[PDB]
């Protein structure tokens, strides 16, 4: 007994029956393409990483960039459409020196998620402005930073919402990274444990064996700035594990 | 079959039914419960949040307009946030022009105008979100509900949200006290009908439980998770 | 098929269906509207019909004055006819404006009859479901009758008829025309009556029917009352 | 298929078939001959009424867009209003610009490229009407033809309408470019003479001739005197 | 203010330009370059109001340059000529007037040499020389004077020497420097900057 | 199913049905020609119109000038192809606007181009269903000759045929186009030549084709269209050939 | 049959079926009545009673579209709010412009030339809403017009709209309201209400009653709670 | 179901018209990049003269400007537009910042058009793939490539359009830091490359060089010879 008649599922503006609104939920599905990334937040900072996928020996490791700098306090990571989240990330970027210019202070990361959150709620185009994509932001996004109330790791995903969450995963191994995240967090552990329990889980979730190449790892603290551990670094990690 | 007249807002039914319509009424179904009730001198939202995991926070189920107003939702969360950030502007542009609080039963009047314009017109689609507007102006305090469908209605109280029939009776029984309560007894009211709604195993935390009061003296406070405890240690158990 | 449902595709023969529907949609009303032309008069009759006694005879009227000198009788559907006489009016009172002079009858059936044709050859409007009969006199061409349809055609008239009667109607005229001998104000106006009388088999009443007139002598469009409406009557029934 | 309904999509076999559809329009449309003589060139059509109620003085099938310049349609009547106005406006912008009257073969021109300007867009049907567009300029006689594609042609003599294909059979038999209009007329209410299935009367038809006078509608006694032969 | 002067012969085109930037008094660059190079074979020379000089002469390389790109061959010194009054004319009747005065200097394998010249109403003349700014009044006559249409390149550069030290003597403003450059079927080529000490 | 619509969706295996579909429309159209020679560049087609009773009161109906130094031949819809023939006027004379010299041949060719492709690109508007071949002489690169598509994809031919039997021209070009040797008339001769071999009726009416030549004489380029007496000629010369080839054997 | 989804259409017999289908919508509504005396006009709706969790006096389904015009609505609310928005904009501009408060025929005909708009267009779907308009001018008289779905518009000595509107009319009907004065009228109108009201498939209803007319100086207001009172205990004990 | 529109995201979250104009790009002529120490080659196939066609009017390797130089696998128009928009805007930002572009700038500016060009219905993506080469002010080589998806990466060396996948595997075989050690080795590694995919060497290959401060050179036709006659010797 088969019913998979959908037919509401086919452009988003559509309600289906039970109001599901299924675009959103096919973006959100999405997202499980996208090579797996993780994110621990500790007192000691925030901590990201994600698996590059490289293709081919050829391809320069440096140019796929998962992880990046919205500002010295936030970070983000990006599992997803890579187009729309460099688009995103360009959002995130604009605003936060546009209110550096006009209140000559940092955003908070839950602000910059808010943000860029406003622009991925677009796809609804309630506005009447012709440069609005009309499909949803086909991304997830993890904002990590250090703002007045210490560490903070926002989860985004294509719907635009956006929660605070003390460790995540996104990407096609979500499922069940992140019940080998409940199993091993617990909130007193520092950003040297957390960074090791993410190479683990990575390692697990990854086809490939992990290697300094396949991955990108990058952590925010109090007093530093947005770092990205460089080849030797991620070797002396990927070593003591 | 009848697949056809539901495709799209603009296309009557031949029984005089937008089908878009209600399907984005059931949109509010699916969120997390929420119960908002009166007394003579409060108006008071409670809610029920929801985690997508243990490590994860729980989600923002009441949101603060203005000083007088404050709103809680039951729907899609991004029609939330457009909703009130139409509401927060429409709100700072009577108090820039007029220096008054805007009336509430006027600003549910412009959200019921803004909700209909997508119903009627090929488009944006319906705003499939339930919202429940709580506030206190000079005629005294207030609750509405929006639906979406741009109807709006004015309640002593009211729930909306998944398995919320339940918080709507047992308010429904209990309603003839609520008037002169005092805000503890009423916010202790709204806790248990919103407990009503909750599956038996799961019980009111701190975590998932969040409460907005309003009220002559007191401008719209979202109490958090902390904040919560002194109003849920009150209540007793499960029945 | 498909070729219908869509004013702006054409046929594999080249018809557009939805027009000669639209034509259709003027005998859904069951209502019949005659003019005929005299000498030194012209004259419309249509059938005036009130479903409930409680309906305002006086407010339900298908005899519009587009201006002082110029009167129209619509035909199909109420809310188009409507909407077509305020154009009518707009357009002629804007012709006094530009040009200086009252908009002859033909001008006006050409103005009206050209924006049908825009709405015949744009997609997403209908055509209106009307028909548009025109009187008035031009004082070098004496009385004129003209009539506009939905496909644009707006050809001018010695007689005619719309409505569900309308082949038997212009039967009837045809012959009468035939036998031409003259058309004096009286005898036009009994034309007008003994035709939609005969072919409705009504044997009308004075508020069964609403006639209007034009003479040369009076310009104006006069809208005639119950008792002239029965003056006529009676003279009819008498020979 | 799909290609049967839109506009803007080429058929396989790289058809635009609703245009073809429109053409299929004009070809029902009332019969219109228009014949290229050496002093003239005469525009004929059945203006057949359906009843004796209808004045045929109130509307004519033959329009002048100018002093020299008048034509005539096989089609929609509706679509040839619209063109007709659009024409005597684009033959007045002429006017103004280059204080000329507007030659035959720039007028088709551009008229032509207003019915190629309604065939792309979507939102919009072709124009269903053909024309027939006469003139005398520098002392010469046109005959043009242009058709709902956007497409316009020069003809010496030609039909529209219905029997199209039949009446341009008997004018191509009947034609000699040495004609002079006097014979022209005739021979063109000979070829329309074949297609009426009707008694033809100085009414039933509408006719129009133009010279180095300029393009006329020769009246109802005029087409009498020369119907009596 | 600003001296512009250009000379024309069989084979070449000889240009040099003051080389002074200048606020109210102060003379804020002695190396000031007011040659723009639109091409391998064609300089722009441009004298004018703050601002609207080099926003105009880069505005016109870059155009010039991107018809090199798309089209795999420069554009005419005469084409560029047209194209850039054709810019400097459109902008007169604008709000937004470039106050700027121009000198073009080209070789083309076919025409041979040519200088233009356009005042700030965008006017154009092909001449044999010329020159800009009010300097331009005192040592034009020199050029009508020692002019010859076959003037050999060492000639030249001798009668602009001649022009340019007479604004040393008589020029109110002080212009100590100058640079030189020439176009040539090879191409343009710099030459040592005539500099009166 | 059917991925063949709307000229925007990149069918399975990523081909554009639309503009297809379109380059089957010229197939239909009268054969038109060009042949590219030392001296001078000639324009060749068929007047596919051969109802007795029309007349030639135009320069051609299908070559058109569309500048001094260049003309075209239009191969399709007749409707687009007077569209894209006006744009290229405008085009040509906006060059001579801005930089006072003529429009360079490939230029224009590639202007008018970009709009073809342009309107494949954009949803609501169909691909132009011409194909059109260009003429020209430029102080650059001297005589060319051009050829254009549907799709807005140009190239630069020595000779070439669109329309009807466009393969057989083709083909019989392939053998007879001598690199570097035809002059005008032996052109002419080879155009007479693969016209009367595509074109259906066994004699080359000399009202059933329009030739027209590009010459540069005098520093000033002229574009003539041979007249009928000349085409006749032409005709009669190449008949007389064909028969003496064919009496000898 | 792909006529009836689209309002643009056209069926083949000349019918434009969505219309239909959105006049359909307003008999879903609970009923509205609407009677015209001498001295003015009284409205009156049955306000059925969801939920006792409402409050009173909300829902309310009689709007004054200006001071000296009331509206009652049946049909779509969120439509019916609209079109009451657009009413009032009507008038306010009428007055803004010609300086005098708008006669009722022409804000009627304003107002159904605003609904007859989106029956043509395809974009746009037909108001689900029919609502009566009525007002007392001294100049004009009492005044009752009636607009549908369609943007017909005509004038009702008395009207009956929504689910009931065909019983509620012949009651109307044996009514005489012409000779009347509106202090009975408002009682003949709670005495129709109650009658047409059906207590088995509607709980409970709450009597909603307006009037204009020269007792209120040409004011159309909400009626007096005492003189709701006895209008609702005169329905009750004649419904026996 | 799910393949008739760009904007439609499919069950599993598959944007499928992008796909196809990717597989698109696989139907182009081959292209080919590698990275030298000093030279950055660029070669791609020839179709086939057609023995009436002017060879000039067709070439795949194009300069957007002085440093940075494209070529691209799919189709032409397409590619032409491209070309055209990257040009004015190397000369624009030229204008705007008084700089020569950087390779990442001009690939990136590529990229974000052909993104708005997916992102959109009512306008297809352009169906063409780019490898673009310039050096940059440092001097160091640079290699990118585009997509119609709007994706771009850096590449040591890489191929696009049709055998792609067996030219990278070869290059990816062969490549190496002893080949890039001679420009004359890149030129004839990108020859044998190329020479893996092709009818015949000579005639079907167009390639081009760019040094550290030179402009575009497009090989001669003798000069390709040598070199493939170097490489057949060789073997």
């Amino acid at each position: 007994m088969f019913l998979t008649r959908s037919e509401y599922d086919r452009g988003v503006n559509t309600f289906s029956p039970e109001g599901r609104l299924f675009q959103v939920e096919y973006a959100i599905e999405a997202i499980k393409l996208g090579s797996t990334a993780i994110g621990i937040q500790t007192s000691e900072g925030v901590c990201l990483a994600v698996e590059k996928r490289i293709t081919s020996p050829l391809m320069e490791p440096s140019s796929i960039e998962k992880i990046v700098e919205i500002d010295a306090h936030i970070g983000c990571a990006m599992s997803g459409l890579i187009a729309d989240a460099k688009t995103l990330i360009d959002k995130a970027r604009v605003e936060t020196q546009n209110h550096w210019f006009t209140y000559n202070e940092t955003m908070t990361v839950e602000s910059v998620t808010q943000a860029v959150s406003n622009l991925a709620l677009q796809f609804g185009e309630e506005d009447a402005d012709p440069g609005a994509m009309s499909r949803p932001f086909g991304v997830a996004l993890l904002f990590g930073g250090v703002d007045e109330k210490g560490p903070q790791l926002f989860h985004m995903d294509p719907s635009g919402t956006f929660v605070q969450c003390d460790a995540r995963a996104i990407g096609s191994a979500s499922e069940g990274a992140q019940s080998s995240l409940q199993e091993v967090y617990h909130k007193s552990m520092t950003l040297k444990e957390a960074i090791k329990s993410s190479l683990i889980i990575l390692k697990q979730v990854m086809e490939e064996k992990l290697n300094a190449t396949n991955i990108e790892l990058a952590t925010v603290q109090p007093g530093q700035n947005f770092h990205m551990f460089t080849k030797e670094e991620l070797e002396e990690v990927i070593k003591d594990i | 079959f009848r697949n056809q007249y539901d495709n799209d807002v603009t296309v009557w039914s031949p029984q005089g039914r937008i089908h878009q319509i209600e399907y984005a009424m059931e949109a509010v179904k699916q969120g997390s419960a929420t119960v908002g009730l009166k007394s003579k001198t409060h108006a008071v939202l409670v809610a029920l949040k929801r985690a997508q995991s243990e490590l994860a926070a729980h989600q923002k189920k009441i949101l603060h307009v203005d000083n007088h107003i404050g709103i809680s939702i039951a729907g899609l969360t991004a029609d939330a946030r457009l909703l009130c950030n139409f509401m927060r502007q429409e709100c700072l542009d009577s108090r820039f022009v007029f220096d008054r609080p805007l009336p509430v039963s006027r600003l549910v009047s412009l959200i019921g105008s803004k909700t209909q314009i997508p119903t009627q017109r090929y488009g944006r689609r319906p705003y499939g979100v339930g919202l429940l507007i709580a506030g206190y102006d000079d005629m005294g305090p207030h609750i509405f509900q929006t639906c979406p469908s741009a109807n709006y209605f004015d309640c002593r109280a009211m729930s909306i949200g998944a398995r919320s029939q339940s918080a709507r009776t047992y308010l429904e029984r209990h309603m003839s006290e609520f008037m002169e309560c005092n805000l503890n007894e009423l916010v202790k009211h709204g806790l248990r009908a919103l407990r009503e709604t909750l599956p038996a195993e799961q019980d009111l935390t701190t975590k998932n439980v969040s409460i907005g009061i309003v009220g002559k003296d007191l401008e719209f406070t979202i109490y958090d998770d902390d904040d919560v405890s002194p109003f849920l240690e009150g209540l007793e158990e499960r029945p | 098929a498909g070729f219908d449902r869509h004013i702006t595709i054409f046929s594999p023969e080249g018809r557009l269906y939805q027009v000669e529907y639209a034509f259709k949609a003027i005998n859904q009303g069951g209502l019949t509207s005659v003019a005929v032309r005299g000498k030194d008069c012209a004259v419309i009759v249509t059938q005036k019909k009130v479903p409930d006694k409680l309906l305002d005879s006086s407010t339900v009227t298908h005899l519009f004055k587009i201006t002082e000198n110029i009167g129209c009788v619509m035909t199909g559907m109420t809310a188009d006819s409507r909407s077509q006489v305020q154009r009518a009016r707009y357009e002629a009172a804007n012709w006094k404006y530009k040009y200086g002079y009252e908009i002859p009858v033909d001008m006006l059936c050409k103005r009206i009859a050209d924006i049908s044709q825009v709405y015949t050859q744009n997609a997403e409007m209908r055509p209106l479901g009307c028909c548009m009969i025109l009187i008035g006199i031009d004082e070098e061409q004496g009385p004129q009758v003209y009539k506009c349809d939905p496909a644009g055609y707006y050809c001018g008239f010695k007689a005619t008829a719309a409505g569900v009667k309308q082949t038997e109607s212009t039967s009837f005229l045809e012959k009468k025309v035939k036998k031409k001998f003259d058309w004096t104000f009286e005898q036009t106006v009994e034309t007008a009556i003994t035709c939609l009388s005969t072919v409705l088999s009504i044997d009308f009443k004075p508020s069964e029917i609403e006639v209007g007139v034009v003479t040369v002598e009076n310009p104006k469009f006069r809208i005639l009352t119950e008792a002239e409406i029965d003056a006529h009557l009676v003279a009819l029934a008498e020979r | 298929r799909g290609y049967s309904f839109s506009l803007t999509t080429f058929s396989p076999s790289g058809k635009l078939v609703q245009i073809e559809y429109a053409l299929a329009a004009v070809a029902g449309g009332a019969p219109s001959v228009g014949i290229k003589a050496a002093n003239g060139v005469v525009l004929a059509t059945e203006k057949k009424q359906k009843s004796i109620l209808y004045d045929e003085r109130s509307v004519h099938k033959v329009e002048p867009i100018t002093k020299h310049i008048g034509l005539v349609y096989s089609g929609m009547g509706p679509d040839y209003r619209v063109l007709v106005h659009r024409a005597r406006k684009l033959a007045q912008q002429y006017y103004l610009v280059y204080q000329e009257p507007i030659p035959t073969a720039q007028l088709v021109q551009r008229v032509a490229s207003v019915m190629q300007e309604y065939t792309q867009s979507g939102g919009v049907r072709p124009f269903g009407v053909s024309l027939l567009i006469c003139g005398w300029n520098e002392g010469r006689p046109y005959l043009f033809q242009s058709d709902p594609s956007g497409a316009y042609f020069a003809w010496k003599a030609t039909a529209m309408g219905k029997n199209y294909v039949n009446g341009k059979t008997f004018l191509e038999k009947r034609y000699n470019e040495d004609l002079e209009l006097e014979d022209a007329i005739h021979t063109a209410i000979l070829t329309l003479k074949e297609s009426f299935e009707g008694q033809m009367t100085e009414d039933n038809i509408e006719v129009g001739i133009c010279n180095e006078a300029g393009f006329r509608r020769l009246t109802p006694t005029e087409v009498k005197d020369y119907l009596a032969a | 203010m600003e001296y512009l002067i250009g000379i024309q012969g069989p084979d070449y085109v000889l240009v040099a330009s003051d080389r002074v930037a200048a606020s109210n008094i102060v003379q804020m660059k002695d190396d000031h370059d007011k040659m723009f190079k639109m091409s391998e074979k064609i300089l722009l020379l441009c004298v004018g109001e703050a601002g609207d000089t080099v926003q105009f002469a880069e505005y016109i390389q870059k155009n010039v340059q991107l018809y090199k790109m798309r089209n795999g061959y420069e554009l005419s010194p005469t084409a560029a000529a047209n194209f850039t009054r054709r810019n400097l004319a459109d902008c007169l009747r604008s709000r937004t007037p470039y106050h700027v005065n121009l000198l073009l200097a080209g070789y083309d394998e076919h025409e041979g040499p040519a200088l233009y010249y356009m005042d700030y109403l965008a006017a154009l003349a092909k001449a044999p020389f010329a020159a800009h700014g009010y300097g331009a009044f005192l040592t034009l006559s020199i050029l009508d004077r020692y002019y010859t249409p076959t003037i050999s390149r060492e000639r030249a550069v001798e009668l602009l020497r001649k022009c340019l030290e007479e604004l040393q003597k008589r020029f109110i403003l002080n212009l100590p420097t100058f640079s030189v450059r020439i176009i040539d079927k090879n191409g343009i080529h710099d030459l040592d900057n005539i500099s009166f000490p | 199913r059917r991925y063949d619509s709307r000229t925007t969706i990149f069918s399975p295996e990523g081909r554009l049905y639309q503009v297809e579909y379109a380059m089957e429309a010229i197939g239909h159209a009268g054969t038109c020609l060009g042949i590219l020679a030392n001296d001078g560049v000639l324009l060749a087609a068929e007047r596919r119109n051969i109802h007795k009773l029309l007349d030639e009161v135009f320069f051609s109906e299908k070559i058109y000038k569309l500048n001094e130094d260049m003309a075209c031949s239009v191969a399709g819809i007749t409707s687009d192809a007077n569209v894209l023939t006006n744009e290229l006027r405008l085009i040509a004379q906006r060059y001579l606007l801005q930089y006072q010299e003529p429009i360079p041949c490939e230029q224009l060719v590639t202007a008018l181009c970009d709009i073809k492709q342009a309107y494949t690109q954009f949803g609501g508007k169909r691909p132009f269903g011409v194909s059109l071949l260009y003429i020209g002489w430029d102080k650059h690169y001297g005589f060319q000759l051009y050829q254009s598509d549907p799709s807005g994809n140009y190239g630069g031919w020595k000779a070439t045929c669109i329309g009807n039997n466009s393969a057989a021209a083709v083909s019989m070009l392939k053998q007879d186009y001598k690199e570097g040797e035809m002059t005008l008339k032996s052109a002419l001769a080879l155009a007479i030549k693969v016209l009367n071999k595509t074109m259906d009726v066994s004699k080359l009416s000399a009202e059933k084709v329009e030739i027209a030549t590009l010459t540069r004489e005098n520093g000033k380029t002229v574009i003539r269209v041979l007249k009928q007496k000349e085409v006749e000629q032409l005709i009669k010369k190449h008949e007389e050939e064909e028969a003496k080839a064919e009496r000898e054997k | 049959t792909g006529y009836d989804l689209s309002a643009s259409t056209f069926s083949p017999d000349g019918r434009v079926f969505q219309v239909e289908y959105a006049m359909k919508a307003v008999e879903n509504s609970s009923t509205a009545i609407g009677i015209r005396c001498k001295d003015g006009v009284v409205f009156g709706v049955e306000k059925l009673v969801l939920s006792k969790l409402y409050e009173e006096g909300s829902n309310k389904r009689l709007f004054n579209v200006d001071r000296h015009v009331g509206m009652a609505v049946a049909g779509l609310l969120a439509d019916a709010r609209s079109l009451a928005d657009i009413a009032r904009e009507e008038a306010s501009n009428f007055r803004s412009n010609f300086g005098y408060n708008i006669p009722l025929k022409h804000l009627a005909d304003r107002v159904a030339m605003y609904v007859h708009a989106y029956t043509l267009y395809s974009a746009v779907r037909p108001f689900g809403c029919s609502f009566m308009l009525g007002s007392y001018s001294v100049n004009d008289g009492a005044q009752l017009y009636m607009i549908d779905p369609s943007g017909v518009s005509y004038g009702y000595w008395g009207c009956a709209i929504g689910k009931a509107r065909q019983a509620a009319k012949t009651e109307i009907e044996k009514l005489q309201m012409k000779e009347m004065t509106c202090r009975d009228i408002v009682k003949e109108v709670a005495k129709i209400i109650y009658i047409v009201h059906d207590e088995v498939k509607d709980k409970a209803f709450e009597l909603e009653l307006s009037w204009v007319g020269e007792l209120t100086n040409g004011r159309h207001e909400i009626v007096p709670k005492d003189i709701r009172e006895e209008a609702e205990k005169y329905a009750k004990e004649s419904l026996k | 179901s799910y393949d008739r529109a760009i904007t439609v995201f499919s069950p599993d979250g598959h944007l499928f018209q992008v796909e196809y104009a990717q597989e698109a790009v696989k139907k182009g002529s081959t292209a080919v990049g590698v990275r030298g120490r000093d030279i950055v080659v660029l070669g791609v196939e020839k179709k086939s003269v057609a023995k009436l066609q002017d060879e000039r009017t067709v070439r795949k390797i194009c300069a957007l400007d002085d440093n940075v130089c494209m070529a691209f696998a799919g189709l032409t128009a397409d590619a032409r537009i491209v070309i055209n928009r990257a040009r004015v805007e190397c000369q624009s930002h030229r204008l705007t910042v008084e700089d020569p572009v950087t390779v990442e700038y001009i690939t990136r500016y590529i990229a974000s058009l052909k993104q708005r060009y997916t992102q959109s219905n009512g306008r297809r993506p352009f169906g063409i793939s780019a490898l673009i080469v310039g050096f940059d002010f440092d001097g160091t080589p640079r290699l990118y490539q585009t997509d119609p998806s709007g994706t771009y990466h850096a590449w040591k060396a890489n191929a696009i359009g049709r055998g792609a996948k067996s030219v990278r595997e070869f290059l990816e075989k062969n490549y190496t830091d002893e080949a890039i050690e001679t420009d004359d080795l890149t030129i004839k590694l990108v020859i044998k490359a190329l020479l893996e995919v092709v009818q015949s060497g000579g005639k079907n290959i167009e390639l081009a060089v760019m040094r550290r401060d030179q402009s575009l050179k497009i090989l001669n036709p003798e000069e390709i010879e040598k070199y493939v006659a170097e490489i057949e010797k060789e073997k």
